[PDB]
Protein backbone atom coordinates (compact mmCIF):
# COMPACT_ATOMS: atom_id res chain seq x y z
CA UNK A 1 0.00 0.00 0.00
CA UNK A 2 1.40 3.24 1.00
CA UNK A 3 4.50 4.83 2.56
CA UNK A 4 2.89 8.30 3.26
CA UNK A 5 -0.15 8.82 5.89
CA UNK A 6 -0.72 12.60 6.42
CA UNK A 7 -3.68 13.10 9.67
CA UNK A 8 -4.72 16.12 11.44
CA UNK A 9 -3.38 17.03 14.95
CA UNK A 10 -5.76 15.74 17.08
CA UNK A 11 -7.38 12.96 14.19
CA UNK A 12 -6.86 8.75 14.76
CA UNK A 13 -3.96 7.75 12.12
CA UNK A 14 -4.38 4.32 10.69
CA UNK A 15 -0.69 3.34 9.24
CA UNK A 16 -1.06 0.35 7.11
CA UNK A 17 1.32 -2.74 7.45
CA UNK A 18 2.51 -2.88 3.91
CA UNK A 19 3.69 -6.64 4.90
CA UNK A 20 1.93 -9.09 4.75
CA UNK A 21 1.51 -11.76 7.76
CA UNK A 22 3.06 -15.51 7.32
CA UNK A 23 1.70 -18.48 8.94
CA UNK A 24 1.66 -17.89 12.11
CA UNK A 25 4.70 -15.52 12.64
CA UNK A 26 4.45 -11.98 14.81
CA UNK A 27 3.47 -8.51 13.25
CA UNK A 28 5.28 -6.18 15.54
CA UNK A 29 5.56 -2.09 15.19
CA UNK A 30 8.78 -0.57 16.47
CA UNK A 31 9.32 3.57 15.88
CA UNK A 32 12.59 4.16 13.83
CA UNK A 33 13.77 7.46 15.20
CA UNK A 34 14.55 5.81 18.67
CA UNK A 35 14.06 1.72 18.11
CA UNK A 36 11.47 2.12 20.74
CA UNK A 37 9.47 -1.63 19.94
CA UNK A 38 5.42 -0.32 19.59
CA UNK A 39 2.96 -3.46 19.38
CA UNK A 40 3.83 -6.90 19.36
CA UNK A 41 0.77 -8.71 17.38
CA UNK A 42 -1.96 -7.12 19.54
CA UNK A 43 0.17 -6.19 22.96
CA UNK A 44 1.28 -3.30 23.37
CA UNK A 45 4.30 -2.47 24.46
CA UNK A 46 4.73 1.44 24.52
CA UNK A 47 3.09 2.69 27.47
CA UNK A 48 1.55 5.31 25.39
CA UNK A 49 -2.35 3.97 24.95
CA UNK A 50 -3.36 5.76 21.75
CA UNK A 51 -1.29 2.80 20.01
CA UNK A 52 -3.04 0.23 18.94
CA UNK A 53 -2.69 -2.83 15.99
CA UNK A 54 -5.83 -3.74 14.44
CA UNK A 55 -5.61 -7.39 12.94
CA UNK A 56 -7.33 -7.99 10.05
CA UNK A 57 -8.37 -11.37 8.66
CA UNK A 58 -6.54 -11.10 5.81
CA UNK A 59 -3.42 -11.14 7.09
CA UNK A 60 -2.30 -7.32 6.34
CA UNK A 61 -1.93 -5.36 9.95
CA UNK A 62 -2.46 -1.73 10.88
CA UNK A 63 -1.60 0.72 13.71
CA UNK A 64 -3.36 3.09 15.04
CA UNK A 65 -2.16 6.31 16.61
CA UNK A 66 -5.21 8.20 18.62
CA UNK A 67 -5.42 11.60 18.68
CA UNK A 68 -1.96 12.39 16.53
CA UNK A 69 0.38 15.22 17.86
CA UNK A 70 3.06 17.00 15.96
CA UNK A 71 5.57 14.53 18.25
CA UNK A 72 4.10 11.27 16.69
CA UNK A 73 5.63 12.52 13.03
CA UNK A 74 8.59 10.51 11.95
CA UNK A 75 8.89 6.72 10.32
CA UNK A 76 6.97 3.37 11.51
CA UNK A 77 8.31 0.20 10.93
CA UNK A 78 6.15 -2.98 10.59
CA UNK A 79 8.03 -6.16 10.65
CA UNK A 80 6.78 -9.84 10.52
CA UNK A 81 8.77 -12.64 12.76
CA UNK A 82 10.27 -14.12 10.10
CA UNK A 83 13.89 -14.50 10.39
CA UNK A 84 15.48 -12.82 8.66
CA UNK A 85 12.71 -10.42 8.98
CA UNK A 86 9.79 -8.93 6.55
CA UNK A 87 9.68 -5.41 6.84
CA UNK A 88 7.97 -1.89 5.49
CA UNK A 89 8.50 1.50 6.77
CA UNK A 90 5.51 4.04 7.00
CA UNK A 91 6.04 8.08 7.29
CA UNK A 92 3.71 9.49 9.40
CA UNK A 93 2.99 13.52 8.48
CA UNK A 94 0.72 15.69 10.76
CA UNK A 95 -0.88 18.22 9.63
CA UNK B 1 8.38 2.73 42.01
CA UNK B 2 10.19 3.15 38.76
CA UNK B 3 11.99 0.29 37.59
CA UNK B 4 15.84 0.72 36.98
CA UNK B 5 18.55 -1.35 35.48
CA UNK B 6 21.14 -3.38 38.39
CA UNK B 7 24.47 -3.16 36.48
CA UNK B 8 24.76 -2.59 32.81
CA UNK B 9 24.80 -5.78 30.53
CA UNK B 10 27.96 -7.22 30.14
CA UNK B 11 29.49 -7.65 26.81
CA UNK B 12 30.55 -11.21 25.17
CA UNK B 13 33.22 -12.44 22.73
CA UNK B 14 32.81 -15.80 21.51
CA UNK B 15 33.97 -18.26 18.32
CA UNK B 16 31.39 -18.86 15.92
CA UNK B 17 29.20 -22.15 17.09
CA UNK B 18 29.28 -21.49 20.99
CA UNK B 19 26.45 -19.96 22.88
CA UNK B 20 25.61 -16.60 23.85
CA UNK B 21 23.55 -15.25 26.81
CA UNK B 22 22.69 -12.03 27.40
CA UNK B 23 21.35 -10.81 31.02
CA UNK B 24 19.24 -7.57 31.66
CA UNK B 25 18.47 -6.96 35.25
CA UNK B 26 15.88 -4.75 36.80
CA UNK B 27 14.54 -3.67 39.94
CA UNK B 28 10.78 -2.68 40.93
CA UNK B 29 9.83 -4.13 37.43
CA UNK B 30 6.41 -3.76 38.95
CA UNK B 31 3.64 -3.93 35.67
CA UNK B 32 6.37 -2.91 33.35
CA UNK B 33 7.33 -5.50 30.76
CA UNK B 34 10.99 -5.80 29.30
CA UNK B 35 11.29 -6.26 25.13
CA UNK B 36 14.60 -7.38 23.34
CA UNK B 37 15.58 -5.87 19.94
CA UNK B 38 18.68 -6.85 17.92
CA UNK B 39 20.26 -3.41 16.92
CA UNK B 40 22.41 -4.18 13.71
CA UNK B 41 18.37 -4.92 11.90
CA UNK B 42 16.14 -3.56 14.24
CA UNK B 43 14.32 -6.59 14.74
CA UNK B 44 12.16 -7.43 17.70
CA UNK B 45 13.22 -10.58 19.42
CA UNK B 46 11.32 -11.56 22.41
CA UNK B 47 8.89 -9.93 24.81
CA UNK B 48 8.69 -11.26 28.11
CA UNK B 49 9.43 -14.57 28.13
CA UNK B 50 8.24 -15.13 25.05
CA UNK B 51 10.61 -15.44 22.02
CA UNK B 52 9.01 -13.23 18.67
CA UNK B 53 11.45 -14.13 16.01
CA UNK B 54 10.98 -17.57 14.71
CA UNK B 55 14.82 -17.90 14.74
CA UNK B 56 14.78 -21.35 16.83
CA UNK B 57 18.42 -20.50 18.01
CA UNK B 58 17.18 -17.42 19.95
CA UNK B 59 15.12 -17.52 23.34
CA UNK B 60 14.25 -16.08 26.77
CA UNK B 61 14.61 -16.88 30.16
CA UNK B 62 13.39 -15.51 33.41
CA UNK B 63 13.89 -17.57 36.75
CA UNK B 64 14.89 -14.79 39.12
CA UNK B 65 12.39 -11.80 38.85
CA UNK B 66 15.03 -9.46 38.55
CA UNK B 67 17.11 -11.10 35.53
CA UNK B 68 15.72 -11.58 31.63
CA UNK B 69 18.07 -13.55 29.71
CA UNK B 70 18.52 -13.53 25.82
CA UNK B 71 20.11 -16.63 24.50
CA UNK B 72 21.46 -17.36 21.34
CA UNK B 73 22.76 -20.63 20.66
CA UNK B 74 24.77 -21.97 17.73
CA UNK B 75 26.71 -17.93 16.99
CA UNK B 76 26.72 -17.54 13.69
CA UNK B 77 28.85 -14.27 12.35
CA UNK B 78 25.58 -12.47 11.54
CA UNK B 79 24.17 -12.54 15.06
CA UNK B 80 26.94 -9.76 16.10
CA UNK B 81 26.17 -6.55 16.86
CA UNK B 82 24.48 -4.89 19.89
CA UNK B 83 21.22 -6.09 21.36
CA UNK B 84 18.74 -3.82 22.97
CA UNK B 85 16.56 -4.17 26.65
CA UNK B 86 13.78 -2.27 26.42
CA UNK B 87 11.81 -1.39 29.30
CA UNK B 88 8.21 -0.24 28.70
CA UNK B 89 8.90 2.72 31.44
CA UNK B 90 7.91 6.52 29.72
CA UNK B 91 10.62 7.71 28.81
CA UNK B 92 11.73 4.15 28.10
CA UNK B 93 14.83 2.95 29.79
CA UNK B 94 17.08 0.90 27.89
CA UNK B 95 20.73 -1.24 28.25
CA UNK B 96 22.35 -2.87 25.45
CA UNK B 97 24.48 -5.89 25.02
CA UNK B 98 26.82 -6.59 22.77
CA UNK B 99 28.19 -10.00 20.85
CA UNK B 100 31.56 -10.12 18.86
CA UNK B 101 31.12 -13.43 17.22
CA UNK B 102 35.20 -14.43 16.26
CA UNK B 103 35.52 -16.11 12.67
CA UNK B 104 38.84 -17.84 11.93
CA UNK B 105 40.55 -17.68 8.69
CA UNK B 106 39.52 -19.20 5.53
CA UNK B 107 41.13 -18.38 2.03
CA UNK B 108 38.80 -18.47 -0.78
CA UNK B 109 40.56 -20.43 -3.89
CA UNK B 110 38.15 -18.99 -6.12
CA UNK B 111 38.86 -15.52 -5.71
CA UNK B 112 42.51 -16.71 -5.29
CA UNK B 113 45.78 -17.43 -7.24
CA UNK B 114 46.53 -20.80 -8.78
CA UNK B 115 49.37 -22.25 -9.93
CA UNK B 116 50.90 -20.00 -12.35
CA UNK B 117 53.22 -18.97 -15.40
CA UNK B 118 54.95 -16.58 -16.77
CA UNK B 119 57.40 -15.16 -19.29
CA UNK B 120 60.81 -13.84 -18.29
CA UNK B 121 60.78 -10.41 -17.26
CA UNK B 122 56.91 -10.23 -17.21
CA UNK B 123 53.97 -9.34 -14.66
CA UNK B 124 52.87 -11.45 -12.11
CA UNK B 125 50.66 -10.59 -9.02
CA UNK B 126 49.78 -13.47 -6.76
CA UNK B 127 46.64 -12.56 -4.83
CA UNK B 128 45.08 -14.81 -1.52
CA UNK B 129 41.38 -13.17 -0.30
CA UNK B 130 40.86 -14.10 2.87
CA UNK B 131 37.62 -14.15 4.85
CA UNK B 132 37.37 -14.03 8.53
CA UNK B 133 36.42 -11.69 11.75
CA UNK B 134 38.91 -9.83 12.92
CA UNK B 135 39.20 -9.48 8.91
CA UNK B 136 42.69 -11.70 8.63
CA UNK B 137 45.93 -10.31 7.99
CA UNK B 138 47.89 -11.69 4.71
CA UNK B 139 51.44 -12.87 4.80
CA UNK B 140 53.36 -13.83 1.65
CA UNK B 141 56.73 -15.31 2.11
CA UNK B 142 58.76 -18.38 -0.12
CA UNK B 143 58.31 -22.19 0.94
CA UNK B 144 62.43 -22.24 0.80
CA UNK B 145 62.91 -19.05 2.86
CA UNK B 146 64.12 -16.43 -0.04
CA UNK B 147 63.81 -12.89 0.26
CA UNK B 148 60.62 -11.48 -2.14
CA UNK B 149 61.79 -9.46 -4.70
CA UNK B 150 59.53 -5.85 -4.78
CA UNK B 151 60.18 -2.09 -4.63
CA UNK B 152 62.09 -0.63 -2.26
CA UNK B 153 63.21 -3.84 -6.02
CA UNK B 154 64.63 -5.03 -2.90
CA UNK B 155 64.70 -8.15 -0.74
CA UNK B 156 61.94 -8.66 1.87
CA UNK B 157 61.51 -12.36 3.77
CA UNK B 158 57.88 -11.71 4.23
CA UNK B 159 55.27 -9.25 2.78
CA UNK B 160 51.48 -8.34 4.37
CA UNK B 161 48.87 -7.66 1.95
CA UNK B 162 46.72 -9.54 0.27
CA UNK B 163 48.19 -9.14 -3.60
CA UNK B 164 51.57 -9.84 -3.96
CA UNK B 165 53.05 -7.87 -6.99
CA UNK B 166 55.85 -9.15 -9.02
CA UNK B 167 57.21 -7.54 -11.85
CA UNK B 168 59.84 -7.64 -14.58
CA UNK B 169 60.20 -11.79 -13.36
CA UNK B 170 63.88 -13.14 -13.60
CA UNK B 171 64.17 -17.03 -13.14
CA UNK B 172 65.56 -16.79 -9.47
CA UNK B 173 62.07 -16.08 -8.53
CA UNK B 174 60.22 -19.33 -9.73
CA UNK B 175 59.30 -21.91 -7.23
CA UNK B 176 56.53 -21.90 -4.35
CA UNK B 177 54.89 -18.91 -2.10
CA UNK B 178 52.77 -19.15 1.02
CA UNK B 179 50.43 -17.13 1.24
CA UNK B 180 49.55 -16.98 5.47
CA UNK B 181 46.03 -15.71 6.63
CA UNK B 182 45.55 -15.27 10.52
CA UNK B 183 43.43 -12.89 12.67
CA UNK B 184 44.45 -14.65 16.10
CA UNK B 185 41.66 -16.73 15.83
CA UNK B 186 42.72 -20.48 15.40
CA UNK B 187 43.87 -21.84 13.28
CA UNK B 188 45.47 -19.83 10.56
CA UNK B 189 45.48 -21.48 6.91
CA UNK B 190 47.91 -20.75 4.47
CA UNK B 191 47.62 -20.94 0.44
CA UNK B 192 50.86 -22.81 -1.27
CA UNK B 193 50.69 -21.16 -4.86
CA UNK B 194 53.86 -22.03 -7.72
CA UNK B 195 55.33 -19.43 -9.67
CA UNK B 196 56.97 -20.76 -12.96
CA UNK B 197 58.87 -18.49 -15.12
CA UNK B 198 59.86 -19.46 -18.79
CA UNK B 199 62.79 -18.17 -20.69
C1 LIG C 1 28.66 -3.33 27.31
O1 LIG C 1 28.76 -2.36 26.25
C2 LIG C 1 27.88 -1.24 26.40
C3 LIG C 1 28.03 -0.39 25.16
O2 LIG C 1 29.34 0.13 25.03
C4 LIG C 1 29.54 1.08 24.06
O3 LIG C 1 28.89 0.86 22.83
C5 LIG C 1 29.43 -0.17 21.94
C6 LIG C 1 28.71 0.00 20.61
C7 LIG C 1 30.96 -0.13 21.79
O4 LIG C 1 31.33 0.91 20.89
C8 LIG C 1 31.63 0.09 23.16
O5 LIG C 1 33.02 0.30 22.96
C9 LIG C 1 31.02 1.31 23.85
O6 LIG C 1 31.70 1.60 25.06
C10 LIG C 1 28.22 -0.49 27.68
O7 LIG C 1 27.30 0.58 27.85
C11 LIG C 1 27.75 1.86 28.09
O8 LIG C 1 28.05 1.78 29.49
C12 LIG C 1 28.35 3.06 30.08
C13 LIG C 1 28.76 2.78 31.51
O9 LIG C 1 30.17 2.83 31.67
C14 LIG C 1 27.15 3.98 29.96
O10 LIG C 1 27.47 5.26 30.49
C15 LIG C 1 26.68 5.74 31.51
O11 LIG C 1 25.26 5.73 31.46
C16 LIG C 1 24.63 5.75 32.75
C17 LIG C 1 23.13 5.52 32.58
O12 LIG C 1 22.93 4.37 31.77
C18 LIG C 1 24.97 7.10 33.42
O13 LIG C 1 24.38 7.15 34.71
C19 LIG C 1 26.50 7.29 33.53
O14 LIG C 1 26.80 8.59 34.04
C20 LIG C 1 27.23 7.02 32.19
O15 LIG C 1 27.03 8.16 31.36
C21 LIG C 1 26.71 4.11 28.51
O16 LIG C 1 25.50 4.84 28.42
C22 LIG C 1 26.51 2.73 27.88
N1 LIG C 1 26.21 2.85 26.46
C23 LIG C 1 25.18 2.24 25.87
C24 LIG C 1 25.02 2.48 24.40
O17 LIG C 1 24.41 1.51 26.50
C25 LIG C 1 28.14 -1.44 28.87
O18 LIG C 1 28.56 -0.77 30.06
C26 LIG C 1 29.02 -2.66 28.64
N2 LIG C 1 28.88 -3.60 29.75
C27 LIG C 1 29.79 -3.70 30.73
C28 LIG C 1 29.48 -4.70 31.80
O19 LIG C 1 30.81 -3.02 30.74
Amino acid sequence: ATSNVTTQIGTHAYLPCRVKQLGNKSVSWIRLRDGHILTVDRAVFIADQRFLAIKQPDKYWTLQIKYVQARDAGSYECQVSTEPKVSARVQLQVV
Amino acid sequence: PDPEFIGFINNVTYPAGREAILACSVRNLGKNKVGWLRASDQTVLALQGRVVTHNARISVMHQDMHTWKLKISKLRESDRGCYMCQINTSPMKKQVGCIDVQVPPDIINEESSADLAVQEGEDATLTCKATGNPQPRVTWRREDGEMILIRKLMKVESYNGSSLRLLRLERRQMGAYLCIASNDVPPAVSKRVSLSVHH
